């Protein structure tokens, strides 16, 4: 609560604890190289 | 010194590390050989 | 009793024969290539 004087309130802890935070960040993904003449045409040669 | 640092040591990865990865389900990538593996083996 | 054996993909894994030795149906795995060039050596290497 706000005090109508010169002096304030404060509100300090009597108390500390310590706690971790665990953060994941994701610098890379997967690389993949597709070969597309065997994906798309299955080594057919019409499908090319 | 008094604080533990262990875990964050390399043991070379660390031992929290090393957990997270164990932890996480990863199929093998196998760069070396993976290609055999699936084959004959 | 029944024949040829289907995995969720669909791809054939699996066929039965009249023998009874069962064979396992892996499609002929392609073997992966890349280039590994440098413009000034004028030379390549092949990669797998």
């Amino acid at each position: 609560d706000q005090l109508n004087s010169s002096y304030f309130k404060l509100s300090i802890p009597t108390n500390f604890s310590f706690g971790v935070t665990q953060e994941y960040i994701q610098t890379t993904i997967q690389k993949v190289t597709v070969d597309c003449k065997q994906y798309v045409c299955n080594g057919f040669q019409k499908c090319e | 010194g008094d604080f533990n640092l262990t875990l964050l040591e390399p043991v070379a990865r660390s031992a929290i590390e090393d957990l997270l990865f164990d932890k996480v389900t990863i199929a093998d990538p196998g760069y070396m050989q993976g290609y055999d593996d699936c084959m004959q083996q | 009793q029944q024949r040829f054996v289907y995995d969720a993909y669909q791809n054939l894994v699996g066929y039965y024969s009249d023998d009874g030795n069962y064979y396992c149906l892996r499609a002929c795995v392609s073997v992966p290539v890349s280039v590994i060039y440098d413009k000034e050596t004028k030379t390549h290497a092949t990669l797998f």
